[PDB]
C-alpha cells in the first residue's frame, strides 16, 4: 500500500495562533489529496479537496498547500470550534487509507 | 384633477373609473394614509377611518369598470383628497 | 485517479453543469419531449399537441438533412460578430441557459440560413458529381 | 439538505453476517458514488469499499474482498452493506459518505451518516 | 476559421403559461361528490413520484404572478358549482351615468350531501415540466439557490376559507410572513405557521348554534413566535396590536368556512385582542342560511341544514393579514375574501417551464 | 439580364412549371403537411382532421424510410429506367413537362415502381452489407 | 384578371417629399418584381429602379441614389415609393409596373398602373 | 447472454424462443447500446474533423 503519515501526532497552542500539520506520502500521489476535521462522536466533515481548492462553507481562515509526497495544512488563527482532529486522505490507486490523526489542544 | 363640494346633510357620489370591463381590485384611501374602504374580489371591506359606517359601494356597478363611494349626511371635517387605487393608477378627488 | 464509469443524473440534471458535461447528456433528455366527453379530450388535446411538438423539430432536423441525431455538423460558416468570447470560455466555463440567453435574439437568422445555404449546394452537386 | 441517514445501533455474535442500511435525502441517488468508511474504537479511519449506484458497480478492498459485498436498491434510494464472518475486530462505527465526484473519479467525501454502532 | 453544430435534448428552458390537468387519484366508488368529480376530471395518479434534483442553477420565482393560481381558480369554480346546487342565486345582470342592474334568480333544487375535500395533484404534460424553490426561508419574490424538478405537486386540498387557513402545509423551519410590496398598505400578507394549531369546531345536540374550542398557550407561543418572526421588518422597537375587523360583508368580518356541507361563520372578536410591544378559547359559530357567493358577485339562499351532530376539527396553519398603516404602533387586523391569496400559500414555490431542446453551437467540424 | 435574387411563388406555387422552379421548390410544399353541448362533437372533428393529417404524413414518411436514402426530398436509387415506362428524351421530360401531366402519364406504372423499389434493391443492399462486413 | 391601383394625384411643394402606393391585385404578389417608372409630359419615359417584394432588396439607378427610396407591405400587397427633395423635373406621372420574371432575371413589364400625377 | 453458437442461432430457432431466451437480458443490451458507442463513436468524429 501507500502509507500516509502525519506530524506532529500531538499539538498544543492558543487561541489566535496560525499552526501547519504536515502530510507526508510514501509515493507520487500528484494534487490528489483530501483534508477532513473529525469531531469527537460526530461524522467528519470535509475540508479540502484537491489539496489546495476551498469547501463552500468552510470558513476562509484555512489554507492547503503541497504536491508530490508533502503537504501542508495551515491556519493562521484558530478558535475554540476549530479544535478537532485533523485527517488527510489519498485516492490515487488502491487501496484508499487515511492519516494517522493530529489532536488540537 | 376632479373637485366635488358637498353640502351639509346630503348624500354624494363620488368615482373612480377603470380602464376595462372586469371584476378587479380596487382601493379607496383618505390622504393621511388610513384606508377607507377596498374590495377582495367577490367581497368589500372597510377600513380603520372614522368614515366605517357611513361609506358604501354599489356591488352591481362594479363590473362596469366603475366604482364608486357614497357617502351621506355630509359634515365639515370630512373635506379631503381621496385617492383610488386602480392597478398602480393615481386617481385623486378633492372633496369639500 | 480511480473511476468506477459514467452516471446518470436523470432529466435536466446537467442544466447547471459545464458546456462540455452537457454535451454527451443529450439522450436522457430527448425522449421527454415526446414521452407519452367534456375533460375527457382535454388529455387527447394534450397528446396530440406533444405529438405534433416532436414532429415539428423532428422535420427541421430532417430538413437540414442530417438525420443522425443528437449531433450533426455543418460548414455554415460563423460569423465573429456572434459570440465573440473565446472557445475555451464558452466551451469549459458557461452553462447552457446563459448560452440560450445571448443568442436568443439572433436564432431565426442562423435558421434561415443552414435551411437556405446548405440545401441547394450540398444537393444537386452530388448529381453533377455521379454523371460518370 | 443533502443527508444521508443510517439505521439503528446492532449487536451481533461472531461468525455470522450484518447487514447495513443507508438511504439518502435532498440529492440524486443515480449519479454519485458511494462510499463505506468504517472506525474502530481508539483508532482512525479505515476505508472498505466503493459503490456505483447506477450500473451496480463495486469495488472493495483487497483487504477485504470476498467477505465485504456492497448492493443498491434504486427506488428507495438505499444502499445495503453485507459484512460476512465477523471477528472482535470489526466491532466500531459504520459510515455511508457521498462522494463529491468531479470528472468520472474520486474527489472527496462531502455529506456523511450519522453513523451505526456495530459490536 | 469554426463552424456551427446543431443540438438536440440540450437543458434549456423558458417560461410558458399552458394548461394542465389534475391527474389525482379517485375511488370510483363513493358519492361524496369530490370523488365522482374527480372520476370525470382526471386519471388517477402515478404511485412512484419522480424528483430530479439540479445542480447549481438559479431561477427567479415569483408567486404574486403564477400562472397556476387562475387554473386552481379556473378548476375549484368548476368543482363548486357543478357540486353545490343551492336552492336559490340572485346574481346581477346589469345590462347597460346611469346603468340598470335587475337581480336575476336561478332556482334549482338543493338537496344535502357531504363535503370532505381531497388531496389532488397538478401534473403537466409532455414537453414541460415544474420547477420547485427548496430554500427553508423563502422570501416570495426573487432568485432561488436550488431549484429541484419534480414530476408533479403534492397533495393539495381546496379548501375555502377566510381570515384563519386549513389543512395546508407547515413551514419548514419557522414562521414565514409573505408580501408582495411592504409600506404599500393594500396588498395582504401571508403568515404561514410551523407548527399545527388543533381546533376543534362543532355543533352540538336552536339548531343553529356551534361552539369553536381552540387551544390557548399553543395560540400563544404560535402568536408570539409570529409576533418574533414579524418584528424584523419594523425596526424592532414597535408596539403592535391585533384587532378583530373593520366592517364588510358577513363572509369578510367573520372566520367563514365550510364543515360537513354546512356553511359556518364564526365570530373571531375574542380572539384578535391583546396588544404587544418591546384554557380554551371558544367561538360561538352561527349557521347560516344567506352566504355572499365568492365564484362572481351575487348572494345564495340555501336549506336548513340535517339535523343531529355535525363534528369537525381542523389544523390552522397560517393567516391572511392585512397592515393598519398610521402616523409609532402597528396595527395587524386579519383580511382575506380572494381565493387566489387562500391558494397562493400552498403553491407560493412553484413554476412552470417549458422545454426548448435544440440549441446550436460553434465548434471545428466538416461535412 | 440584371436580377435580384430567387422569388416566392408559395405553396403548391409552380403547379404549373415545367419541372425547374418545381423541381427545385421541394421545401416549400412539404413543410406545410403537419400545419406547424358544442365541444362534444366540433372537438371530435377538429382532433380526426389533425390525427388523420399526423397519418398523412407519417404513412407518406415510412415509404421513404423503406427505401434507404435518410438525406430526403431527393435520393438516387439504382433501379435501371425501363423504356416501357416512358419514351421520352430528358429534354422532353424536364423543359417541356409539367409535374401534374407527368404524374397523370405514369400513375398507371406507379404501384409497379414501388413494389418493384421495395423488393428488389433494399433486399440486395441489406443482407450484402453483412457480406462486405465479413474480415 | 391581374391589376395594379395606385394613389389619387398630388400636388407638393419643393423640397417636400412624395408617397405613392402600388397595390397588386390578381397576381401573386410576393412572385414577381416591381418596376418604378416615370414620365414627364411632352417626352418619353424615364427609369427609377426596380425591387423584389419578397427578400426586401432595391435598386435604384446612380442619378438618384440616397433621393429615391423604395417599401413594400406583404400584409396588403403593396409598394410605396418615397420621392425626396422635390424639384421641377420631377412633375409627371408615375408608373408602377409587373415585371415578367422569367429565369430569376428580368424579362419584360406586363401589367402597369393607370398612373399617379406628381406635381 | 447466450452461449450458443453462430450457426444453430440462424437456422435451428425461432424467433419467439429467442425472445424467451433473450428477456433477461435485453435492457442490459439496450443500456450499452445507447449510452456507450453512441458515446464514443460521437464527438469522434468531431476530433476526425
Ligand atoms: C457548479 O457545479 C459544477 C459541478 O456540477 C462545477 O463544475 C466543476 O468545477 C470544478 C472546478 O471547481 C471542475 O474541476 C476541474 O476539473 C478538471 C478536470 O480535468 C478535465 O478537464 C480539463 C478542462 O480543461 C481538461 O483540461 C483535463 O485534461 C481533463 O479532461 C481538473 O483537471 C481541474 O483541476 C486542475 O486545474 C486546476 C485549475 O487551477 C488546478 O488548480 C488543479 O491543481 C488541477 O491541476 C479542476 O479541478 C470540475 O471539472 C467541474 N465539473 C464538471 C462536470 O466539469 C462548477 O464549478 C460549479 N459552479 C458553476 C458556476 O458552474
Ligand atoms: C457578420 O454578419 C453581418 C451581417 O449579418 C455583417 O454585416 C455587414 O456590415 C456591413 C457594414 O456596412 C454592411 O455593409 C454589410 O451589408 C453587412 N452584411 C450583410 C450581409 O448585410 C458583418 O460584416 C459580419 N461579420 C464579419 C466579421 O464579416
Ligand atoms: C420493361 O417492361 C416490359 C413491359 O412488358 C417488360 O416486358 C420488360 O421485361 C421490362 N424490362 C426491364 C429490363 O425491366
Amino acid at each position: 500500500d501507500i502509507q500516509l503519515t502525519q506530524s506532529p501526532s500531538f499539538l498544543s497552542a492558543s487561541v489566535g495562533d496560525k499552526v501547519t500539520i504536515t502530510c507526508r506520502a510514501s509515493q507520487g500521489v500528484r494534487n490528489e489529496l483530501a483534508w477532513y476535521q473529525q469531531k469527537p462522536g460526530k461524522a467528519p466533515n470535509l475540508l479540502i479537496y484537491y489539496a489546495s481548492t476551498l469547501q463552500s462553507g468552510v470558513p476562509s481562515r484555512f489554507s492547503a498547500t503541497g504536491s508530490g509526497t508533502h503537504f501542508t495544512l495551515t491556519v493562521s488563527s484558530l478558535q475554540p470550534e476549530d479544535f478537532a482532529t485533523y485527517f488527510c486522505q489519498h485516492m490515487s490507486s488502491y487501496p484508499l487509507t487515511f492519516g494517522g490523526g493530529t489532536k488540537v489542544e | 384633477k376632479k373637485v366635488v363640494l358637498g353640502k351639509k346633510g346630503d348624500t354624494v357620489e363620488l368615482t373612480c373609473t377603470a380602464s376595462q370591463k372586469k371584476s378587479i381590485q380596487f382601493h379607496w384611501k383618505n390622504s393621511n394614509q388610513i384606508k377607507i374602504l377596498g374590495n377582495q374580489g367577490s367581497f368589500l371591506t372597510k377600513g380603520p377611518s372614522k368614515l366605517n359606517d357611513r361609506a358604501d359601494s354599489r356591488r352591481s356597478l362594479w363590473d362596469q369598470g366603475n366604482f364608486p363611494l357614497i357617502i351621506k349626511n355630509l359634515k365639515i371635517e370630512d373635506s379631503d383628497t381621496y385617492i383610488c387605487e386602480v392597478e398602480d393608477q393615481k386617481e385623486e378627488v378633492q372633496l369639500l | 485517479a480511480v473511476g468506477i464509469g459514467a452516471v446518470f443524473l436523470g432529466f435536466l440534471g446537467a442544466a447547471g453543469s459545464t458546456m462540455g458535461a452537457a454535451s454527451m447528456t443529450l439522450t436522457v433528455q430527448a425522449r421527454n419531449l415526446l414521452s407519452g366527453t367534456v375533460w375527457g379530450i382535454k388529455q387527447l388535446q394534450a397528446r396530440v399537441l406533444a405529438v405534433e411538438r416532436y414532429l415539428r423539430d423532428q422535420q427541421l432536423l430532417g430538413i437540414w438533412g442530417c438525420s443522425g441525431k443528437l449531433i450533426c455538423c455543418t460548414n455554415v460558416p460563423w460569423n465573429s460578430s456572434w459570440s465573440n468570447r473565446n472557445l475555451s470560455e464558452i466551451w469549459d466555463n458557461m452553462t447552457w441557459l446563459q448560452w440560450d440567453k445571448e443568442i436568443s435574439n439572433y436564432t431565426q437568422i442562423i435558421y434561415g440560413l443552414l435551411e437556405e445555404s446548405q440545401n441547394q449546394q450540398e444537393k444537386n452537386e452530388q448529381d453533377l458529381l455521379a454523371l460518370d | 439538505q443533502e443527508v444521508l441517514v443510517q439505521s439503528g445501533a446492532e449487536v451481533k455474535k461472531p461468525g455470522a453476517s450484518v447487514k447495513v442500511s443507508c438511504r439518502a435525502f435532498g440529492y440524486t441517488f443515480t449519479g454519485n458514488a458511494l462510499h463505506w468508511v468504517r472506525q474502530a474504537p481508539g483508532q482512525g479511519l479505515e476505508w472498505l469499499g466503493w459503490i456505483n449506484p447506477h450500473s451496480g458497480d463495486t469495488t472493495t478492498s483487497q483487504k477485504f474482498q470476498g467477505r465485504v459485498y456492497m448492493t443498491r436498491d434504486k427506488s428507495i434510494n438505499t444502499a445495503f452493506l453485507d459484512v460476512t464472518r465477523l471477528t472482535s475486530d470489526d466491532t466500531g462505527i459504520y459510515y455511508c459518505a457521498r462522494d463529491k465526484y468531479y470528472g468520472n473519479e474520486a474527489v472527496g467525501m462531502d455529506v456523511w451518516g450519522q453513523g451505526t454502532s456495530v459490536t | 476559421n469554426l463552424w456551427v453544430t446543431v443540438y438536440y435534448g440540450v437543458p434549456v428552458w423558458k417560461d410558458a403559461e399552458t394548461t394542465l390537468f389534475c391527474a389525482s387519484d379517485a375511488k370510483a366508488y363513493e358519492t361524496e361528490k369530490h370523488n365522482v368529480w374527480a372520476t370525470h376530471a382526471c386519471v388517477p395518479t402515478d404511485p412512484n413520484p419522480q424528483e430530479i434534483h439540479l445542480e447549481n442553477v438559479t431561477e427567479e420565482f415569483n408567486m404574486w404572478k403564477n400562472n397556476m393560481v387562475e387554473q386552481m381558480h379556473t378548476d375549484i369554480i368548476s368543482l363548486w358549482d357543478q357540486s353545490l346546487k343551492p336552492c336559490v342565486k340572485l346574481t346581477p345582470l346589469c345590462v347597460t351615468r346611469l346603468i340598470n342592474c335587475n337581480t336575476s334568480a336561478i332556482t334549482q333544487a338543493c338537496p344535502k350531501v357531504s363535503f370532505e375535500p381531497i388531496p389532488i395533484h397538478y401534473c403537466a404534460p409532455a414537453g414541460f415540466a415544474i420547477l420547485k424553490c427548496k430554500d427553508k426561508k423563502f422570501n416570495g419574490t426573487g432568485p432561488c439557490p436550488s431549484v429541484s424538478t419534480v414530476q408533479c405537486t403534492h397533495g393539495i386540498k381546496p379548501v375555502v376559507s377566510t381570515q384563519l387557513l386549513l389543512n395546508g402545509s407547515l413551514a419548514e423551519e419557522e414562521v414565514m410572513i409573505r408580501s408582495e410590496n411592504i409600506t404599500n398598505n393594500a396588498k395582504n400578507i401571508l403568515v404561514q405557521f410551523n407548527t399545527p394549531v388543533q381546533i376543534n369546531c362543532t355543533r352540538p345536540n336552536d339548531i343553529r348554534q356551534a361552539h369553536c374550542n381552540v387551544s390557548k398557550a399553543t395560540w400563544n407561543e404560535t402568536l408570539g413566535k409570529v409576533v418574533k418572526q414579524l418584528r424584523k421588518h419594523f425596526g424592532n422597537n414597535t408596539i403592535i396590536r391585533f384587532a378583530n375587523s373593520s366592517g364588510g360583508d358577513l363572509e369578510v368580518t367573520t372566520h367563514s368556512f365550510n364543515c360537513g356541507g354546512e356553511f359556518f361563520y364564526c365570530n373571531t372578536s375574542g380572539l384578535f385582542n391583546s396588544t404587544w410591544i418591546s384554557d380554551s378559547i371558544t367561538l360561538p359559530c352561527r349557521i347560516k342560511q344567506i352566504i355572499n357567493m365568492w365564484q362572481r358577485i351575487g348572494q345564495a339562499m340555501y336549506a336548513p341544514p340535517i339535523q343531529g351532530v355535525i363534528r369537525c376539527v381542523s389544523n390552522i396553519t397560517g393567516l391572511i393579514l392585512t397592515r393598519d398603516g398610521g402616523s409609532t404602533t402597528e396595527t395587524f387586523r386579519p383580511g382575506g375574501g380572494d381565493m387566489r391569496d387562500n391558494w397562493r400559500s400552498e403553491l407560493y414555490k412553484y413554476k412552470v417551464v417549458k422545454i426548448e431542446p435544440l440549441g446550436v453551437a460553434p465548434t471545428r467540424c466538416k461535412r
